[PDB]
């Protein structure tokens, strides 16, 4: 609710059109949001997310057009893809690591947010509809590695959907209801085709919401301290409006951050990928080397690092006679990891919204985020010794970092003082 | 199972500037055909495509008569008949000799260092070189260890790492003691099993790096295509990024 | 002056360039793959055509029309004067692109014996009915009512052209080749 | 636009999200828009429609999940889902039996606008968004009925790609293009799954701005006479808020749709359709008794009312040189027809908004709804006489309707005087 | 071609509460397997579906024993097996029989009346009615007009139109002057061709009744259930409608 | 008073039924099919069968292992305390559903030479590697390092349950039925 200009119908074909559908007022508004003069470069993965969105669609959209989901035809359909479709071949590895750039994207739009406190007050709605949004994105992303039906492909469909065996007393049901039947099968890659077309355009409605509510409180940014709202005078002090100021910014980011992608796909396209999923869906073995998609990695890796001879499994299987034993509670460590991070805006206590202005703060974050690194990296070693043991220690920073630490540091913490005003950080 | 050790070969191919080589593909092609046809088939692979640019690319008329040797089922007459440059290489023929199709691809040949991937970073996913290696690795002599426990029908190889090992070349805690393990194909090769026209030199050595690099091409026959593609989009996307870099700092500087 | 504006207009330009450079592959990419690009020709064994007789048979996705006409068909054919014809181009690939629809530039042998078209409606594609049926001897087309004659020429209903001949020739006794 | 109050955050939570995401407030504010109180049974179309849409996508997603797109599987696929998935024998017929019923109300919604006047001013936005919505709705339709991969599915493919071959110079590259080969083959079928998917989406993107664009004009009602703007007092004497006046008869009427439609598919679910569908694609060999979809059968018929012996298509032929032949006029006349209808807001010169009170247009317009009906019957008529007469007057008379009936009624017309409020009109 | 006649039969699962008469079905698929069969399929029925409830509901060991009787391929065997419930009856032997899986639908017996429709709102599609006036309808002697033109390999039929006609059966227009067609399936009933267990009569009659039956309930083997779901919607809705009607009528009274 | 405010009540009731008379079945269509449901039994042949080679076979879409163990194999086995168990539930469908993880209650045979499992995780599903994999000589699952022991027991891991035994029974000499 920044103070700025409204507007206003000049051409004869403006005002007709306005008269009836303010769609062109409402697009102007938009595109001229008075937007905070400060914004660095952590603020552009939000655009980068938009544009691989579209792509993702656009690029799905027209491999549909030759893919058959089919056990039988599957695989072979996305060779024929590959070898015979005009620059299909292109449009494959474009689809797949379009995948990774999404997530790439989020993890550092979301470690952004963590770190200037952007999920504070008053954007919690913008923060939750952010966590539906990567919620979806994970569910989409894991239906359409399943469709190629290569290795991984099949074995990893046959663990998610073992995911929900796991919840106790109804979890049989859920899974069988999953598979459509006894194991993964053909009922299975044909919902997973449908779901995997029809999720992304919820996505879309989800990202509708995104910008509607960052819209109504006004982006956040670097210092935390809002845009002064009493006057159009000052406010012009803190801000500029999107169009062209961060529109062109965010353009001119979009393009060196698809100069790598581009680099990537056209020279190493299979590089973030798992060799075994050129080996067609074998239902009688799994490969030795069977690994996660890296963005699905760090969570992959909490999952395991809960074995039977744990102690809080123990201690938890014993309070709990036994209904939550490593498998189950290894499912709620994994899903719990999320859930959290959903709820750092009620455990984060400090009224101070940058993480700029907080010296303790700084320390836990940057371990946060190296922690995240090293779970990513420790999900694809083995479950030997040391990795065991590392994987323990960064699942428990993890946990620690949301519920204990932050919710500490709220108390205890001396924040720095913050500047007064946008302009007084801009003009420094 | 685990990862290992990979003979290094400069292909043509690597590189963003990288391309096949058509006479290393057709000598390729030569091998695959004398050689491993016999047992592995390339389901994925239409015949047709050793006429296609960036290939071997045959003469049209060659590949028909090329495509003749297969006996191939109509699917439609159902009886057999000769093969058509739209069939595609027939499945393998020994029922546990896997499909070469995508092999190229389907395995890895740098690791790590310490699973950190910075390894293929440089050196690529490495494929062919893995190819390369494990018909390049069939040793005469077996490791010490084995000596007098090798199992009946498999063959030591340096480079297969997915093998059965006997249990007196396993260590205390049961990981192999040996560089690689035994594979149920019999060394392939032997130099000069294959008679190159233009007298080119069918050591074991380079029979293997040919066949390799056709192999590579057979799971990607559209890899220059794709490094060009590369270039032309990031040719485009590097003049749009100064562009747009100019038009951000004259648009800015109004203001900071 | 003109510095900062070329900038911008160079900038759009570039962009336009890109935009279009993504846009046509997504286009094209519905264009005939190289598997269907394998156009291949095939051979008909025509040994079992009676008279009075209609053959089938599919060729790059699409029926081609073997009829061994009757007298009464090649007499019917013969009768047609070229000027009485919707269509006075003989629509045969085996001949001169000028040729004229008489009925024996339609047929494949001189006594008009053989009838080989494509057994496509020139109107929207469907496949005529045969047998002699139509107002003229023909084949009737079901979809919008095109009636073609003994010769497969068109005279009456929407369909602009007489049906297509496709390159065909015997290849010995008793076997055609299409294409 | 009509005055109305507010809505006002009362709880807390109400509080708590009306300071960061009015959407509570904006739901409100749609929900209780001021409506005209004499509205008639012929308004409950739209809602009709809005509630096929979304049966259309749900249980279009659902059967997505059994079907395959490819032709040795997809009809082979269909008769899967009739015999073995949980009521996939209901499901099918409801989406089928659905395409009709989404026909039937866009013809009333259709012709209740004609009627009224709901496309003169200020509504022009309004009725254009709904002709691409009907642009759309054929094209999906089209598709979908080619997914089974029956007699008529592979025929009327075969015919409706064959339409833009007859564009003159670049048809047949874009015929080939649509069809991705020299015929309709298994890359066609596989792409119209794809789009066939793809297009609801749209048409629910459009059908969004079609709300939202009478929402900014407010409804039409019978009278043509608009509510009352100069205050909230006279306002609400021409209005009721829309919930739950309007809401409940809506619900009511859809409760009262619904019970034939169920009627229809439980007791005739193959009624409204063609028994060849029952029958495998046979490239070889076109059905004797081939029709098309009743709800298109009109178009139909106007097509091939014009065989190279009309006048006017001889005329045409000799002026253009033999660039439009029969086969190019009828695919221009098809079209056309549809291009027309979508033009009438500014054919209809009559400033008189609803036909209500213009005694002679009342004549014309019911020429046209029978001319309507007697197109859709001609349409499964044979081409011999005299329905290839029937055709031609009634084509003529569609084109007549508006390219001069309209145009001369508006300055020839005496218009009876209509109510000066609506207020008036209820209470009579 | 056209439409034409068809034999008006009253059978059991018609109407809004018609149901299949189990018995007739278990006849009709003696008929089926006895005689059709031999040259028609019905490749999109399992063959376990005799089992299932609203059709002929036979007890599984028995559909067991009668899948015994096909010789299926087995789908990765390649080797040929008895058949098992959980296949579907086997394609049509004969290259020109039709398959029956779909025939009661993939027809209509009531046409019109003036190409609007009202025939066969009141009388349903008929396909059921023309499979029986096709099985009913070959007569002894045919028509005059072809007396000595019958094409060989051909039959008159009065329901089948889109058979072939002789041309001295055509008017002055080249429209055929008998009421039916020559089809290319000999007759294939005749009085007591079929043994049934209880002694029901077999009268070419009753076989043809029994086996359209049959085959309608292989084509809409959910009839039953279908038919069920709609008297359920629509007693739901005629409730709901109701009470919305007056909660309607309520809710407006406090206005006009 | 009530009379309208309970219709109002009865109405939202008959909507709230309606509604959800809708929802079960688009729930519903996810469960498995007819076609599915037609759960079979299979029969293996076993006569090649050496000790010291587990067989896999498909069953209900999921593999089945087939092991004749070794000496070495069985002696470790019944060399276990079934203290030192992490489930004592022997899992076996072909006897009590109380009896206890020993050895014995793992094969079919007294002899104790054939075992025969689903060779399905019971973390998440993967199939364990054999070929006496693993620390205790049995199974390893790759995906999240489950150890099974020679009776296919677990032992390590995140696996909360020992390989379930199917109905299996020797039919003959040399053939198992499965189901
Ligand atoms: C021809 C020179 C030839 C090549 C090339 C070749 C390659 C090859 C590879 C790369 C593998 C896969 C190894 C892996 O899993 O990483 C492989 C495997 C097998 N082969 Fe082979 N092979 C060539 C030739 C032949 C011939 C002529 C035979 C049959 C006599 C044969 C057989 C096999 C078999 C069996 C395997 C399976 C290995 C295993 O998993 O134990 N090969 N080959
Ligand atoms: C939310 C954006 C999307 C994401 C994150 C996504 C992700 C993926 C991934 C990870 C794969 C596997 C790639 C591979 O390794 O082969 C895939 C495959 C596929 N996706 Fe998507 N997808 C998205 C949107 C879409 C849409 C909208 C469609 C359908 C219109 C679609 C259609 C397909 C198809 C057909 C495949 C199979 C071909 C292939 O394997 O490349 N995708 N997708
Ligand atoms: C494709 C999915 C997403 C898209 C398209 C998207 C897009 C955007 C955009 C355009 C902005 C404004 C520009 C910016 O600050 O970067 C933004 C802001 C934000 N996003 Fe997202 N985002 C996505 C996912 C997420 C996720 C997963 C989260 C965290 C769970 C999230 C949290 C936020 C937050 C907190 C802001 C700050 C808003 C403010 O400053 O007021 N977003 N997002
Ligand atoms: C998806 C199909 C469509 C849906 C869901 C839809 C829905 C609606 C709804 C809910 C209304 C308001 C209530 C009513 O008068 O019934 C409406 C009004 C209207 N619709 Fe549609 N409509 C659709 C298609 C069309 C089409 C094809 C046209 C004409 C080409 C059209 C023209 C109009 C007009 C002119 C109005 C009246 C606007 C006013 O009163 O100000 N609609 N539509
Ligand atoms: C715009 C609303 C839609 C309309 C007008 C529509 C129309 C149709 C029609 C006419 C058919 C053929 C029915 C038959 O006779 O068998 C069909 C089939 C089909 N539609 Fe849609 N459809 C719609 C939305 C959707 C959506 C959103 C999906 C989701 C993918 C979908 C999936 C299918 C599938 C899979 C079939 C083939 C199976 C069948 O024949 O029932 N449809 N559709
Ligand atoms: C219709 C069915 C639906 C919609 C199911 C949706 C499930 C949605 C979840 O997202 C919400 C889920 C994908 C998400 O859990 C939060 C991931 C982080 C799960 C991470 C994950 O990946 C694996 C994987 O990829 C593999 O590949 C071969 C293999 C795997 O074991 C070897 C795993 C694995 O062990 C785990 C935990
Ligand atoms: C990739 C997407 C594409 C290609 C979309 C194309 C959309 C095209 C139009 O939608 C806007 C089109 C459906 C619409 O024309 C306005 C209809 C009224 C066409 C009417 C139509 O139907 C036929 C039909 O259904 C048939 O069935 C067996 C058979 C047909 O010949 C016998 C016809 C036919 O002769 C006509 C004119
Ligand atoms: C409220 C509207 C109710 C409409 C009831 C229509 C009853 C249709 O009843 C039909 C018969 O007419 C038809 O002959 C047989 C064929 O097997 O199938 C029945 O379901
Ligand atoms: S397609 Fe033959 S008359 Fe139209
Ligand atoms: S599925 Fe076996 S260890 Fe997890
Ligand atoms: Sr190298
Ligand atoms: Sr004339
Ligand atoms: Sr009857």
């Amino acid at each position: 609710g920044i103070p700025h200009d409204h507007y206003e119908p000049r051409t004869g074909i403006e005002k007709w059109l306005h008269s009836r559908l303010p769609i062109v007022a409402l697009a102007y508004d938009t595109i001229m949001i008075p937007t905070p003069r400060n914004l660095n470069w952590m603020w552009i993965w939000g655009v980068v997310l938009a544009f691989c969105l579209v792509l993702q669609i656009v690029t799905g959209i027209v491999l549909a057009m030759h893919y058959t989901p089919h056990v039988d035809l599957a695989f072979a359909s996305v060779e024929h893809i590959m070898r015979n479709v005009n620059g299909g071949f292109m449009l494959r590895y474009l689809h797949a690591n379009g995948a990774s750039l999404f997530f790439i994207a989020v993890y550092l739009h979301i470690f952004r947010g963590l770190y200037y406190g952007s999920y504070k007050a008053p954007r919690e709605v913008t923060w939750i509809v952010g966590m539906l949004i990567y919620l979806a994105m994970m569910a989409t992303a894991f239906m359409g590695y399943v469709l190629p039906w290569g290795q991984m492909s099949f074995w990893g469909a046959t663990v998610i959907t073992g995911l929900f065996g796991a919840i106790p007393g109804i979890g049989h049901s859920i899974q069988t209801w999953l598979l459509g039947g006894p194991a993964v099968d053909n009922a299975t890659l044909n919902r997973f085709f449908s779901l995997h077309y029809l999720l992304p355009f919820v996505i879309a409605a989800l990202v509708a919401i995104h910008i509607w509510a960052f819209h109504s409180t006004g982006n956040n940014n670097p210092t935390g301290v809002e845009v002064r709202r009493t006057s159009k005078a000052e406010a012009q002090k803190d801000t500029v409006p999107f169009w062209p100021y961060f529109i062109i910014k965010d353009v001119f980011a979009l393009a060196v951050v698809l100069l790598v992608f581009f680099a990537i796909v056209g020279f190493m396209p299979n590089y973030l990928g798992h060799p075994d999923n050129y080996i067609e869906a074998n239902p009688l073995r799994t490969p030795a080397h069977i690994v996660p998609e890296w963005y699905f990695l760090p969570f992959y890796a909490i999952l395991r690092a809960f074995t039977a001879d744990v102690w809080v499994v123990q201690i938890a299987n014993f309070i709990s006679f036994g209904i939550i034993d490593a498998k189950f509670f290894g499912v709620l460590a994994m899903f719990g990891a999320i859930l959290v991070m959903a709820l750092v805006p009620w455990l984060d206590t400090s009224p101070v919204r940058s993480g700029r202005y907080r010296p303790m703060f700084k320390i836990y974050f940057w371990l946060l985020a190296a922690d995240f690194v090293i779970l990513t990296w420790v999900g694809a070693q083995q479950t030997t010794f040391p990795y065991d043991w590392i994987s323990l220690i960064a699942s428990a920073y993890w946990f620690a970092y949301f519920l204990v630490i932050l919710p500490i540091l709220g108390a205890i913490e001396k924040p720095v003082a913050p500047p007064a005003t946008i302009e007084e950080d801009f003009n420094a | 199972a685990g990862g290992g050790h990979v003979e290094d070969v400069p292909f043509s191919f690597e590189g963003p500037f990288g391309t096949f080589d058509q006479h290393q593909l057709q000598r390729g092609l030569q091998v695959y055909t004398e050689v491993c046809a016999a047992c592995h088939g390339m389901k994925f692979v239409p015949i047709r495509s050793l006429s296609e640019p960036g290939g071997p690319e045959l003469p049209e008329d060659q590949v028909r008569a090329y495509a003749t040797q297969f006996t191939v089922t109509d699917e439609e007459t159902g009886e057999d008949r000769e093969g058509k440059p739209t069939d595609h290489f027939p499945h393998s023929a020994l029922e546990n000799a896997p499909d070469l199709s995508l092999m190229a691809k389907a395995r890895a040949g740098f690791h790590g260092p310490m699973g950190t991937g910075i390894s293929q970073l440089f050196n690529g996913i490495g494929g062919p070189e893995y190819i390369y290696s494990v018909l390049t690795g069939f040793p005469e002599e077996p490791p010490k260890c084995a000596e007098g426990h090798e199992p009946d029908g498999f063959y030591y190889n340096r480079a297969f790492q997915n093998g059965s090992v006997p249990d007196t070349c396993k260590d205390a805690n049961g990981v192999k003691t040996t560089a690689g393990s035994w594979i149920a194909m019999p060394p392939p090769l032997m130099d000069d099993l294959v008679e190159y026209a233009d007298g080119h030199d069918a050591s074991v050595h380079a029979m293997a790096e040919d066949v390799s690099a056709f192999l590579m091409w057979a799971a990607e026959p559209k890899l220059m295509a794709r490094k060009q593609a590369g270039f032309t989009a990031v040719m485009f996307l590097t003049v749009l990024s100064v562009l747009l870099y100019l038009t951000n700092k004259r648009l800015w500087a109004g203001v900071k | 002056g003109t510095r900062r504006d070329f900038l911008y207009y160079a900038t759009a330009g570039a962009g336009a360039v890109a935009t279009g450079a993504a846009v046509w592959p997504l286009i094209n990419q519905m264009n005939p793959s190289a598997d269907v690009q394998a156009l291949a020709s095939i051979f008909v064994d025509v040994s079992s055509v009676e008279p009075g007789v209609q053959l089938t048979v599919k060729f790059l996705g699409k029926p081609i029309f073997i009829r061994r006409r009757t007298e009464a068909d090649i007499e019917l054919g013969r009768s047609v004067q070229l000027g009485q014809l919707v269509d006075t181009n003989a629509r045969n690939a085996n001949i001169d692109a000028g040729a004229e629809a008489t009925d024996q530039n339609r047929t494949l042998d001189e006594a008009g014996e053989w009838l080989v078209m494509w057994g496509v409606c020139t109107h929207l594609g469907c496949s005529p009915i045969g047998g002699v049926s139509g107002d003229f001897g023909g084949w009737f087309c079901p979809c919008h009512g095109s009636h073609y004659d003994s010769a497969g020429r068109i005279r009456k209903g929407p369909a602009p052209e007489n049906l297509p001949i496709p390159l065909a020739k015997f290849i010995d006794e008793t076997t055609i080749q299409l294409g």
